[PDB]
């Protein structure tokens, strides 16, 4: 294990380190412009030394050719001595450029890192997803075809669950439902509860009142809200799960309002009972 | 403002300008240093020096801070009667002037007067380094509330 | 599992003891046991004794180094002390092991100073290993199903292997729930092979939804630090986007497909909160506690890249004018906030704004496209800020700059002031509003002389009117914004403006000492065209001063105060003045 490589990462634009008496934006500007002018200065220096090295190498090739052609020839002892002195001097400044080259090469590892050095792009790809239309809805036919399957696939499950009102089970089952259920069989199940009220099932009747009041509230809130009810349950769940004594008593008085509505629906029920039967 | 600029320069940071418009007086009395557009034409002839293309140094910043704070205490502009940029720069070439001494406040504090007088004697290169200036500021401040 | 999988792709005939791969969980609240059988590679007695019985060493590193130098696998685990964290909540563990070429063995310890191994006979295991535990008495809470499901969802659900559950609920069945992980990762394989629909599918399984997204970006980057992105954009603006409080978990972060941490006060700026995604990578300087990343500068480098390569998508999507309508109506708050607080990328963001102008009845107009059609002599764009669309649609100031065929825009929203306050330029131009210290527009020469004649002829009425009005207004002049109304009110450059005068009062948590200083001084503007102002002149040179002039001037001034959206402090004073004449309307007061 060695983290000595991940220890000199710096940015031109840090936020946590700042001063109470300094402008943050102008400080970003100063840091970035300093960092870029510094890279460009070191750049200029590095192509300067690179072209110095290139001309040094071309002169090395030239002097190698000169030495070869002097070896081919003979009798130029003075010229040979002069070019030997020149070659020794060239070798001396060659160690000069070499020691500074190795110094800068070594200090390259000491240079702090940055984003444009660590990263090189390899891929990218976008998309839009503007698929044609969502739906167009009639008023007559769809009310049956999806309705029947919504009835059989959920009436028994809602009968099974509706026997309880404990909060987290109710919340998660209703989350499943609003992920999957619709409205027609919801209302129609409510009216089955209404016409089954005869058995006087007190806990069942309270939970029936709860489910019908929440579905009615969700539907009116969604309609005035112009949003799909199936995606409108979270704020209700967080409001009713932390419903305190005042909020529960508001629920109780609105339930009393629903209770005179219960008396009204029962009266119309009994009247239709005599009329039909 | 001295504490702020000391902190900024503590990271080897140059400013290249601190023109008196670059200050925002925020809530209460708090300085925010600006960059975008008293000593806007009063810098040292170091600017006019165009040799080796790097005359920039901390000395110009120190002198500019000194003159700017002195004028800000003073409250009015030096050199507003005679204005000839070409003739001013020619006179800078030879026959450069000296600051006027009559233009001084009556209640100039002794420590600050001594510091500003001592700043520039022969060369604008042996200026002191920031935190002892800060110490002089703090001692003069916490040495004359009333007692 | 991965070890044996890679080993298999050398000689597939060696797997003649079991032909599949699976992971299983066995709770048992009778002897209080937590059997955790898997089907990994196995272990031999010698490696067991000389490797497991020693603190702080990984055999994985030695095995990986033994495997050539450079291969094709990305494995996890390099520290070694991971099994010794199993005693945090435990009292006694036993490991049951067997290798294909070894015998059955069991290892036992109880956090003491010694351990035991022993050969055993019983149920035959093919190649897997068992870990069995005795749970503490005080922590008998992790055994039920809901906590286990919650924790497995939270931490590790992306391993592409079948972890399964065998609980027992109500003739009674053996629950074989396999769906613990059934949403394989999508940023791994070749990006081209994916067929659209799972981009719609994966987003739903990401956060519990039944809608679809609006865009996607899937870039990946190599080099030294390597990672991949799976950013999305939601179709519907959440009601609770600003509810905060609950810890923010919009953007996650994985290292080798294992959850580490999540936070978006360093990964992305606050005004881009609505974006989700996966930022998986390969290797980072992690902690011994495998949740924190030391050397926190990395979490600052990643931010630059993420914002840079999201802004490109944002700029690109400005082509289709249909989708841009539904996007701009929903998340405009984010861009309008972001333009306020950012410095590196401001000019680039100065074109994604759409406004309503006075040439487009019910269509938004781009300001960049606005740069096309202006007149030649004109300088700088003209704009107004109001409280309501219709309220500003027909304003008294406009009635002069509208007759000349120019073009203006309406920024009528509280944040619009915040945006327009900071930005002051667009492509060499300036942004100036109508109510800033008497703007003037270049125009024909002959109007100059008559206007200055009104200046030089109406000096006395302008002189004597300031006496009767005490120190409320600064100056009254004749300018060019009035053709159908006598009077109006305009602010000053160094000071506040009318609409933010109400954004500040309406702001809840603020001091009450700030009003003293930066209230903007006020300016009144008169129109020497309405006959009322001329009718004032005859009584001005006729009567030096009396009650009637005071009454009329205070009435007109107080009415003018309402004209610019200012709210009076004593409505009874003006209500009495309006009721004073309706009684003359029917005649006899008394
Ligand atoms: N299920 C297992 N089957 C066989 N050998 C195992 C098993 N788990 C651990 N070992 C062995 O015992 C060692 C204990 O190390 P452990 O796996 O707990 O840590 P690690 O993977 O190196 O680190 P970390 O848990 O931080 O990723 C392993 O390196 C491996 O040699």
């Amino acid at each position: 294990v060695d983290y000595s490589v991940w220890d000199h990462i710096e940015v031109s634009d840090d936020e946590d380190e700042t001063h109470p008496n300094i402008d943050t934006a102008s400080l970003f500007r100063w840091r970035h412009q300093a960092r870029v002018e510094r890279m460009e200065q070191f750049q200029k220096e590095k192509e300067e030394l690179d072209r110095g090295c290139r001309e040094c190498k071309r002169k090395v090739a030239e002097c190698q050719r000169k030495l070869k052609e002097l070896e081919v020839a003979e009798g130029g002892k003075a010229e040979l001595e002069r070019l030997q002195a020149e070659a020794q001097q060239l070798r001396k400044e060659e160690r000069s450029w070499e020691q500074k080259l190795e110094e800068m090469r070594k200090k390259e590892k000491s240079m702090p890192w940055n984003v444009d050095t660590l990263s090189k792009d390899g891929f990218s790809k976008s998309m839009v997803n503007t698929k044609p239309e969502k739906t167009e809805e009639d008023s007559e036919e769809v009310r049956e075809q999806k309705h029947k399957t919504f009835v059989e696939k959920y009436e028994k499950q809602i009968k099974h669950f509706g026997m309880l009102r404990r909060w987290d089970d109710s919340q998660k089952y209703l989350s499943d439902n609003v992920h999957l259920v619709c409205e027609e069989t919801a209302n129609y199940l409510v009216i089955w509860c209404i016409d089954l009220e005869v058995e006087e099932k007190c806990a069942l009747m309270e939970q029936v009142a709860h489910q019908t009041i929440v579905m009615q509230f969700i539907l009116e809130l969604a309609k005035s809200l112009k949003v799909d009810p199936r995606a409108c349950f979270r704020q209700f769940f967080t409001k009713i799960k932390t419903a305190d004594r005042q909020y529960m008593e508001g629920f109780n008085d609105e339930l009393e309002a629903f209770k005179e509505r219960v008396r009204g629906r029962a009266k119309l029920r009994i009247e239709k009972a005599m009329k039909e039967y | 403002t001295a504490q702020g600029m000391d902190y900024l320069h503590a990271k080897s940071i140059i400013h290249r300008d601190l023109k008196s418009n670059n200050i925002f007086l925020h809530e209460d009395l708090t300085v925010k240093i600006g960059d975008f557009g008293g000593s806007i034409l009063w810098m040292a002839p170091e600017v006019i020096r165009m040799q080796d293309k790097n005359p920039y140094s901390f000395q110009s910043d120190v002198y500019a801070f000194g003159i700017v704070l002195y004028e800000l205490m003073t409250g009015q502009l030096p050199y507003s009667n005679i204005n000839n940029r070409d003739q001013i720069i020619f006179m800078v070439g030879r026959g450069y002037l000296s600051p006027d001494l009559s233009k001084v406040r009556s209640n100039c504090p002794k420590a600050m007067k001594r510091l500003m007088a001592e700043c520039l004697k022969k060369k604008r290169d042996e200026r002191p380094l920031f935190p002892q200036i800060l110490a002089s500021i703090e001692l003069l401040a916490r040495s004359l509330p009333k007692i | 599992l991965d070890k044996i999988r890679y080993e298999s792709l050398t000689d597939p005939s060696k797997l003649d003891s079991g032909k599949e791969l699976k992971i299983d969980i066995i709770p048992n609240p009778q002897e209080r046991t937590l059997t955790l059988v898997d089907t990994g590679i196995g272990m031999t007695k010698a490696d067991l004794i000389n490797n497991l019985g020693t603190i702080a060493k990984s055999g994985t590193k030695a095995f990986m180094e033994a495997l050539q130098a450079g291969a094709d696998i990305s494995m996890i685990g390099q520290f070694g002390v991971g099994f010794y964290s199993a005693y945090l909540v435990a009292e006694k563990v036993v490991v049951i092991t067997k290798h294909n070429d070894d015998e059955q063995y069991a290892w036992e310890s109880s956090a003491g100073g010694s351990f035991t191994v022993r050969a055993d006979h019983g149920e035959p295991i093919g190649r897997g290993t068992k870990v069995i535990l005795h749970l503490k008495e005080d922590q008998t809470e992790y055994l039920e199903e809901r906590r286990v499901k919650e924790v497995v969802k939270k931490h590790s659900q992306f391993i592409g292997y079948p972890i399964t559950l065998y609980l027992e609920k109500e003739k009674e069945k053996y629950i074989d729930q396999e769906e613990l992980n059934k949403t394989k990762p999508i940023w791994t394989r070749n990006p081209d092979d994916i067929t659209q629909e799972e981009y719609g599918e994966f987003y739903k399984s990401l956060t519990n939804d039944w809608e679809d997204h609006l865009a996607v970006k899937h870039f990946s980057v190599e080099g030294q630090l390597e990672f991949r992105a799976l950013l999305f954009i939601p179709r519907r603006a959440p009601f609770d986007l600003f509810e905060n409080k609950k810890k923010k978990n919009n953007i996650k972060l994985y290292v080798r497909r294992v959850f580490i941490m999540d936070s978006c006060d360093e990964l992305i700026p606050e005004y881009l909160n609505f974006i989700r995604g996966v930022v998986d990578s390969e290797d980072l300087p992690l902690n011994i506690s495998r949740e924190m990343l030391q050397q926190s500068k990395i979490l600052k480098v990643i931010r630059k890249n993420i914002v840079k390569k999201c802004l490109e998508l944002f700029s690109e999507l400005a082509e289709d004018k249909e989708n841009y309508k539904k996007f701009y109506e929903a998340f405009s708050k984010n861009l309008k906030l972001g333009i306020h607080e950012d410095s590196t990328n401001r000019r680039r963001l100065s074109e994604l704004l759409r406004y309503h102008t006075s040439q487009s009845g019910d269509e938004m107009t781009s300001l960049s496209e606005y740069v096309s059609r202006m007149k030649e002599t004109q300088k700088s764009i003209y704009y107004i800020t109001g409280e309501s669309k219709e309220q500003v649609a027909n304003s008294a100031f406009v009635e002069r700059v509208r007759k000349r065929g120019f073009e203006v825009v309406y920024m009528t929203e509280p944040i619009d002031e915040y945006c327009v306050q900071q930005l002051k330029e667009f492509d060499g131009k300036s942004l100036v509003s109508v109510t800033k210290e008497g703007l003037e527009l270049p125009e024909d020469e002959e109007e100059k002389k008559k206007m200055e004649e009104s200046k030089a002829k109406f000096e006395n009425l302008c002189k004597l009117m300031k006496e009767i009005l005490d120190k409320k207004v600064e100056k009254v002049t004749i300018s060019n914004r009035l053709v159908s109304s006598p009077c109006c009110i305009v602010t000053s450059t160094y000071g506040w403006t009318a609409n933010m005068e109400r954004i500040m009062k309406a702001q809840a948590l603020r001091d009450n000492s700030t009003m003293g200083y930066m209230m903007a001084k006020k300016h009144l503007e008169i129109n020497p065209d309405h006959p009322i102002v001329e009718t004032l002149r005859q009584k001005a040179e006729a009567d030096k001063n009396d009650k009637a002039v005071k009454d009329l001037v205070v009435l007109l001034f107080e009415t003018a105060l309402l004209s610019s959206g200012f709210s009076l402090e004593d409505p009874q004073t003006h209500s009495n003045r309006i009721y004073r004449m309706i009684k003359l309307g029917l005649g006899i007061d008394e």
